[PDB]
């Protein structure tokens, strides 16, 4: 089945790989190469992820986790039990979600639209690589990346965060929260703004983007524009990805000690820094 | 006053209607009320 | 009392319907759930305490 | 704290944990039914009405009442693609490409496809063009950046097609929408700005070959640009991406 | 190179737009600012006009004397010097009062009574700022869908500063104004309750936050990678729709096997935007108040190994 | 005091009929919940206490 | 005046509606109040 | 009590007939899984015990 | 009234259909909560 | 002082109305809830022990 | 002439009206202070 | 003193008296916080001790 | 000047009526605070 | 000296005085706080300590 408008865009071309081997819609999926191998990928991770499960004995899916090796095989291998199923199902997640980015890139060609989204979708890739690749190979232990659990890999995270005290005093990590709050609020505004011009009062005419514009300017003195808040939007959420990877690339491989004191620097500046009086002095 | 499309008259109807089941109800929750009661009171 | 009828020029009578459908279920749910909770109104444990049930 | 479970473990945290679940999936199905307001029902590749529909019943129609008396839109409702669509299907089975019966660039298909939306200008808060060239504006000026007016323009081959001349620009959003470049025959073709590389020395175009300027879809007015009108000149300019890309 | 349209290439500047009035007051309205080349490198470089009506200067009102009373409290600690504030600006706090006050207003003003005028303060700064938006709402005509995804927020904030502190029976439970003050009442929180990781709704405010910037990295991406076909102006795309609707539905259709369309992607926008606070507010609000440790309930509700 | 069907003439039924109904209703729900939170009116408990529910 | 499109007349029998409405609801709000204050005064 | 068909006249019957389908099935679920969790009322350890299958 | 667009004798045959079910599904219900009050009676 | 009325010709009756009686219910919950949290007029724990309830 | 489209005498009947409402509000106001500070004087 | 009449000609009237009517409001709030929170003069706390009261 | 562009008679009325509630609200809190000094001076 | 008349030629009048109102309170609230710090200007602390408050 098709949408009433689908038609006239299902034609050949854009394929990266193949041409009209994989050249196909199953369903509303496009199929491709990329599309094949994502498919193939992802199933063994499933699988992969239920027979770890067997192998833990339980089918609680919340108690069920893929643990990588531990810090003693370092960047090396490890048997299926022990941190073998959680390499294989890395390759596994790597190999689909490159394949899912491909794929996404043969569409927006065949589409004839910009290449936004799989770029996008890299930055997360690479957000996930910097956890379970980078990381780790900069510490020099696959143990230091994260379990394949639902609530085991907020253990990992929690760990990590008091492996050096107070994680909230990582500077990098402050940055990300701060793009991610702000992407939130934007999107809220964004979508609220859009839907309340779309959907006037009661009964009325619908509102233009000059309207939404005089409300955002009534309200905070300003408006960005239709195409500013989504550039807005794609800026927050990928420099929020970007600076998430940040700080967990400098933590425990630059900085090692609890985060607090790197504001000691401030403090102790020469000029202020042995004044009496306020907090720290 | 016809906000609603409701020319006032069969609103007499729909409000009938509406007190039967509000009233049905009410008796069933009255006997509830009561056998719990006789089960424990509460004052 | 005699002019209560006019609600229905007053709210869309599905509106007012569904809501007080909702709010009467939570309503419902609330009290059995509060009733439940205080181990003297919880009608379980008491049939099991006289039935030496447990 | 009211740490009572009045059942089992299920305390005060389990009933809000399972009420967010219900008003989750509530929502979601409120979600989804708004968002089947344009392409549907669902059709075979022939156009007839596919035997499934899906899950999600088909929501109830909703009215927008354009501003201007341009009428009143409801969706979901009866949906035509009225254009001629020049396409075969390669295969007898379903979801498979269709091949184009012609030239894809000029009968508007695949990524060259256009919409058959409303002939008409857009029309801002104020009644009046919401993009009109920057002549046609009373005191736009290029404020900042380049300049591209008079600059060559080199097509995805490296051969010049033409000069800029105008830019049209949006009255209530003050963004620079469309360059006017006139081709070797004098007349003027719209290019969107969102195509077009504006160095300093030139104003690139990735898209087509300096052979096909001149079948970009041109305007009844040279003032006034109408939706009809922007939808195919885009469409054309992006199609050229797959199509215009043998000649380099 | 291929351009991607993240900045304007050309600026166009024109008349003042002083914007529309549908029942719009005049007289409250301010004029046209300057203009910002530097931020029309990304969007509108115009400024202003702003609107000043009854609500809106109740809330700047309260909102400078909320501002004012931290900053003279902050200058109190500095021991009046200006080097002490601009070095412990960040370790500043006005904190609320000790535990054995309770809910009490018999507080010393250096013990926490100066935080309730400030709380109080920007209490009435915040609500009348949704009175004023929802107010803004009202004079064009437009939904009141700002209003709400406002509300979302400001539950939380009263969860956190407000609402949990009364049911907790003390305002020391209450978040300090200072920079690293609430950043340490946040990780004490935590560990107090014993690991907030495993309060449910933590994790969906955490899912819903997740999902805004993957919504949001979504949605710019697929409004930029359509802007060619003119997807920014998204309302005439829902009126009159085009082919940037068309194939952003399809790009989305083909990727994951559903799409949105132009309107309907925004209300999927509003409510993950929304979810984030709603959820974190029900989640604050049952901390300590129902459940004291998340790690020990997570164990009893699955979650985690016995 | 008999004089006041005039409000209708300034504030809509409509508005203040569901905003007053929403009012009252929380402010129903929170008086019975402070009652049930003070243990001197927590009335299931009193009952309970009164005859030997434990 | 009359934002709420309404005349002088149904204003008037509205108010008559909504007064008896408000009489009931205070008079068993009395008699609740009454009898909690019979069973368990707070004074 | 006779007249209640006229309910067909305000809802959709398709949307009030799966409500209930939905709301039927959420109630009894919930009241099984109520039941389940207390021992007094959980027919299965009832079998077990009974039967000593333990 | 006529928000769902149906005649009054197409509501009554489907509010006819529908309370023969309800009847059934009631009937059903009694008779499992007799079988268990006999089998274990919760009051 | 006889002459207050014609500031209803300065401000708009709805809105004069709306605000104060938004003032009016929060200045009552807020002296509610002062007068709560101190011990000397929690009128619940007045209550509670001058009775001999606790 | 003014700002809110009034007149003089329909400001009267709307500000007599306001003002009999607020002196029986400021009197159950004086009639509850009263009873509470023979109840518990704050003096 | 006998001429500041035509500041009503260069101010608004409505946006004139909602500035003071708020600035008045917060001023008050402030000042009686204030008077609460000094020991001296809570005059719940100190007709708490004078009649003794907890 | 004339912003507003009010009649100097109508800008008179409105000082006179503004100044006669602002000398009520001073009168008020004189009173006041000469009862709160005699209660509990702080000087 | 007798000539700032050829200031409010240019400046507003009512940004001048709302700015000028405003700086004007922002000024005097901080000088009261800050005699309140000071023990030995803090009206309040004196005279609960002459009469024997505390
Ligand atoms: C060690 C610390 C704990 C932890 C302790 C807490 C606590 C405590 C809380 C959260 C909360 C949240 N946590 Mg947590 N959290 C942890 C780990 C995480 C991790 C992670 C990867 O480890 C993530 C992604 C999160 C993410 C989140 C968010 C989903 C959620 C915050 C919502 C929000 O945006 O509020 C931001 C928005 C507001 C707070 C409201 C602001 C809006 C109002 C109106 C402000 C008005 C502005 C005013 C008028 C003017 C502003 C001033 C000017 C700008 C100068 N947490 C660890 C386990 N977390 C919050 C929550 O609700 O979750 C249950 C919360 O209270
Ligand atoms: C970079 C900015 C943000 C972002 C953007 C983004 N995400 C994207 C995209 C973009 C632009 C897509 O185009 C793509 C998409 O299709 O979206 C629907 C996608 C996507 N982002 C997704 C999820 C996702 N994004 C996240 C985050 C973010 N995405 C960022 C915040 C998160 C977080 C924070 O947790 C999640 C869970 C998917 C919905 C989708 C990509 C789907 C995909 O990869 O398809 C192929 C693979 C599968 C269908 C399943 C693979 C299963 C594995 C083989 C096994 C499991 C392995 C895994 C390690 C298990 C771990 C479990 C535990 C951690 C609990
Ligand atoms: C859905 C949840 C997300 C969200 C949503 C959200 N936030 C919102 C909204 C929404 C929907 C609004 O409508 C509202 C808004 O107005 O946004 C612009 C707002 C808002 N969210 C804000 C902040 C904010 N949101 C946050 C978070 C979030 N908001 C969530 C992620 C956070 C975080 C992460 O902590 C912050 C800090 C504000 C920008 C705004 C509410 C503003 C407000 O209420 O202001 C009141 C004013 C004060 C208390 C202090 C004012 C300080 C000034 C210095 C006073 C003096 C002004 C001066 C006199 C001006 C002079 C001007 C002249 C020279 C012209
Ligand atoms: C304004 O503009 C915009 C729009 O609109 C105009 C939009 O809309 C959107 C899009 C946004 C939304 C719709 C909002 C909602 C979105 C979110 C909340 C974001 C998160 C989304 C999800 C979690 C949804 C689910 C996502 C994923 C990744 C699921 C994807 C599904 C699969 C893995 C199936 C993939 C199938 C492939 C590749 C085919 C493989 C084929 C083969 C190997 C050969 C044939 C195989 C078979 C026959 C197997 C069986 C059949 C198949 C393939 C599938 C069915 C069976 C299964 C077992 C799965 C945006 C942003 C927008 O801005
Ligand atoms: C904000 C609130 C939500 C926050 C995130 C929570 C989870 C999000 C779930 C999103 C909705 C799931 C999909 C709904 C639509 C759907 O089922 O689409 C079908 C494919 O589903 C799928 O492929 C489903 C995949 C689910 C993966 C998890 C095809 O549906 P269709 O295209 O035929 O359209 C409907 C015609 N009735
Ligand atoms: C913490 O505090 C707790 C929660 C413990 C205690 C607090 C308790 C509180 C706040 C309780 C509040 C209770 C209230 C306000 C209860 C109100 C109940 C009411 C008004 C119930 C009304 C029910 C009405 C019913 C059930 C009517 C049913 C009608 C039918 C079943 C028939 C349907 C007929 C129709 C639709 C008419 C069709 C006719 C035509 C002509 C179309
Ligand atoms: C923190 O503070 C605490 C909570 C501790 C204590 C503070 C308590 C406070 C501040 C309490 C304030 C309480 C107040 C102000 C309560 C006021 C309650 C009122 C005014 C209730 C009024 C109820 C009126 C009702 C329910 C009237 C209903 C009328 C009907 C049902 C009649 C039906 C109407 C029809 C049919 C409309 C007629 C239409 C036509 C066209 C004739
Ligand atoms: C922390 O500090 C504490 C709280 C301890 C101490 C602070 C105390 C403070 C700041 C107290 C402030 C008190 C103030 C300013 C109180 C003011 C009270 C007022 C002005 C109350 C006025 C009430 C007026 C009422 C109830 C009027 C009712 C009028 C009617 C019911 C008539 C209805 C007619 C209408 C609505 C229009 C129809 C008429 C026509 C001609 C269509
Ligand atoms: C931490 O540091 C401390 C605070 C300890 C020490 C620092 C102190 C500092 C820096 C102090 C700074 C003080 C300054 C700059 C004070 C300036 C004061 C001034 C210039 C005050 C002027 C006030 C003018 C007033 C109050 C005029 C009021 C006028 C009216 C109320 C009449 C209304 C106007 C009318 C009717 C105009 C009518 C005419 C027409 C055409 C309508
Ligand atoms: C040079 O500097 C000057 C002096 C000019 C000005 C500078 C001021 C500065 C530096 C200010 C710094 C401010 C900062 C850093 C503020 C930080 C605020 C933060 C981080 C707040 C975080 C959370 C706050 C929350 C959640 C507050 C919530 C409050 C409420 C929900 C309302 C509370 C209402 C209460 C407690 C009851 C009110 C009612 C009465 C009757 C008191
Ligand atoms: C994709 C290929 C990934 C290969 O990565 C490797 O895979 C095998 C399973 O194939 C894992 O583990 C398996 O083989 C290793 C090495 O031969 C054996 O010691 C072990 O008995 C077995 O569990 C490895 O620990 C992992 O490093
Ligand atoms: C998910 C959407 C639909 C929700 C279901 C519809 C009904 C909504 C209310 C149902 C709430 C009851 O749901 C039921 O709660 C009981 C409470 O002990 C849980 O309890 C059971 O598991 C827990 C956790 O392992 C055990 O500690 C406990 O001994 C056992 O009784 C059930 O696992 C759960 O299924
Ligand atoms: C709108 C919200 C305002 C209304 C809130 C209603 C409940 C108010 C809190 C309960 C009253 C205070 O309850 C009292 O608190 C003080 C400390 O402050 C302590 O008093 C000992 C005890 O904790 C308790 O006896
Ligand atoms: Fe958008």
């Amino acid at each position: 089945a098709l949408l009433s408008f689908e038609r006239k865009y299902r034609v050949p071309g854009g394929t990266l790989v193949g041409g009209n081997l994989f050249d196909f819609w199953v369903g509303p999926f496009y199929v491709g190469f990329f599309g094949v191998a994502t498919f193939f990928f992802a199933a063994l991770g499933i699988i992969l992820i239920a027979w770890s499960a067997v192998l833990q004995g339980t089918w609680n899916p919340q108690l069920i986790s893929v643990y990588p090796p531990a810090l003693e095989y370092g960047l090396g291998g490890a048997p299926l039990a022990k941190g073998g199923l959680w390499q294989i199902i890395t390759i596994c997640a790597t190999g689909a979600f490159v394949s899912w980015a491909l794929r996404e890139v043969e569409i927006c060609r065949k589409l004839g639209i910009g290449y936004h989204i799989p770029f996008a979708f890299a930055f997360a890739i690479l957000a996930y690589l910097t956890l379970v690749l980078f990381r780790p190979v900069m510490m020099g232990a696959w143990g230091y990346a994260f379990p394949y659990g639902i609530w085991t890999h907020l253990d990992w995270v929690s760990n990590t965060g008091y492996t050096y005290g107070n994680f909230h005093y990582n500077p990098a990590h402050m940055i990300a929260i701060t793009f991610f709050f702000t992407n939130a609020l934007a999107l809220a505004l964004h979508g609220a703004l859009v839907l309340s011009a779309a959907n006037p009062e009661k009964g009325k005419e619908m509102r233009t983007p000059d309207h939404e514009d005089t409300f955002f300017r009534d309200l905070v003195g300003y408006s960005i524009g239709t195409l500013g808040i989504h550039r807005l939007g794609l800026l927050l959420s990928l420099s929020a990805v970007f600076f998430s990877a940040l700080c967990m690339i400098i933590t425990g491989t630059i900085w090692f000690d609890q985060w607090v004191d790197w504001w000691q620097w401030w403090v102790k500046l020469p000029w202020w820094a042995n004044i009496p009086g306020g907090i720290n002095g | 006053l016809g906000y609603t499309g409701l020319t006032d008259e069969q609103a007499q109807e729909l409000h009938s209607v509406y007190m039967s089941g509000l009233w049905l109800f009410s008796a069933v929750a009255i006997v509830a009320h009561l056998a719990v009661y006789i089960w424990r009171p509460w004052f | 009392m005699s002019k209560f009828y006019k609600i229905w020029m007053i709210f869309d009578p599905r509106r007012v319907f569904v809501a007080q459908g909702v709010f009467l279920f939570l309503l419902a749910v609330m009290i059995h759930l509060i009733l439940l909770s205080t181990p003297s109104y919880n009608w379980l444990e008491i049939s099991a305490a006289k039935y030496n049930r447990v | 704290m009211v740490g009572v479970t009045a059942f089992g473990n299920f305390d005060l945290a389990s009933l809000a944990i399972y009420s967010f679940w219900i008003f989750l999936a509530g929502l979601i199905y409120y979600l989804q039914t708004e968002n089947m307001r344009e392409g549907y029902p669902l059709e075979n590749e022939d156009g007839t009405p596919a035997a499934n529909q899906g899950p999600f019943p088909l929501p109830k129609p909703k009215t927008f009442i354009l501003p201007h008396g341009r009428g009143t839109l409801t969706v979901p409702g009866p949906e035509s693609e009225d254009r001629p669509i020049a396409l075969a299907r390669t295969a007898v089975s379903e979801g498979f490409p269709h091949a184009p019966t012609g030239d894809p660039m000029k009968d508007g298909v695949g990524p060259a496809s256009w919409v058959a939306r409303r002939d008409l200008p857009e029309l801002d808060g104020h009644g009046h063009n919401k993009i009109k060239p920057m002549k046609a504006a009373a005191g736009f000026y290029v404020s900042a950046g380049k300049n591209p007016i008079g600059l060559p323009v080199r097509g995805c081959d490296l051969e010049i097609a033409g000069k800029v001349v105008d830019i049209w620009v949006d009255i209530p959003e003050q963004m620079a929408r469309f360059l006017e470049v006139e081709l070797k025959d004098g007349s003027t073709r719209l290019l969107p700005m969102q195509m077009v590389k504006v160095q300093s020395n030139r104003v690139h175009v990735n898209a087509l070959s300096s052979d096909l300027f001149a079948g970009i879809p041109t305007i009844k007015s040279p003032t006034e640009v109408t939706l009809l009108e922007e939808d195919k000149i885009c469409g054309y300019v992006a199609g050229g991406l797959m199509y215009a890309a043998p000649k380099r | 190179a291929e351009y991607q349209n993240i900045f304007t290439q050309v600026q166009v500047r024109g008349p003042a737009d002083l914007g529309m009035t549908e029942d719009v007051n005049l007289a409250n309205r301010s004029g046209v600012g300057p203009f910002s080349t530097l931020l029309g490198w990304f969007g509108n470089a115009q400024l202003g006009p702003i609107y000043l009506g009854s609500l809106g200067v109740l809330s700047l009102f309260s909102g400078l004397m909320w501002f004012f009373t931290i900053g003279i409290w902050f200058w109190y600690q500095a021991g009046w010097n200006p080097a002490v504030f601009l070095r412990d600006l960040f370790f500043f706090s006005l904190e609320p009062p000790a535990p054995e006050y309770g809910l009490s207003f018999a507080a010393p003003l250096k013990e926490g009574g100066l935080w309730l005028i400030a709380s109080f303060f920007m209490f009435v700064a915040v609500w009348s700022w949704w009175g004023r938006t929802y107010l803004r709402a009202q004079a064009l005509g437009m939904g009141k869908h700002t209003a709400w995804a406002f509300l979302s927020a400001i539950w939380l904030w009263m969860v956190l500063g407000f609402i949990r502190p009364i049911l907790m029976g003390s305002w020391s439970e209450a978040v300090p104004y200072g920079i690293f003050s609430h950043l340490d009442w946040t990780n004490n929180f935590s560990l107090v309750h014993g690991n907030l990781f495993y309060n449910p709704f933590h994790g969906l405010s955490i899912a819903f936050l997740y999902g805004s910037a993957l919504l949001f990295a979504m949605h710019g991406a697929t409004i930029l990678a359509v802007s060619r076909f003119g997807g920014e102006r998204e309302l005439e795309q829902i009126a009159d729709r085009g082919t940037a609707a068309e194939r952003a539905a399809l790009f989305w259709r083909w990727t994951m096997g559903f799409n949105a369309t132009m309107e309907g992607i925004h209300r999927w926008a509003i409510w993950m935007a929304v979810l984030v606070t709603l959820t974190g507010g029900i989640g604050i609000l049952l901390s300590g108040t129902v459940v004291d440790n998340w790690y020990v309930w997570g164990q009893n509700h699955g979650m985690a190994p016995l």
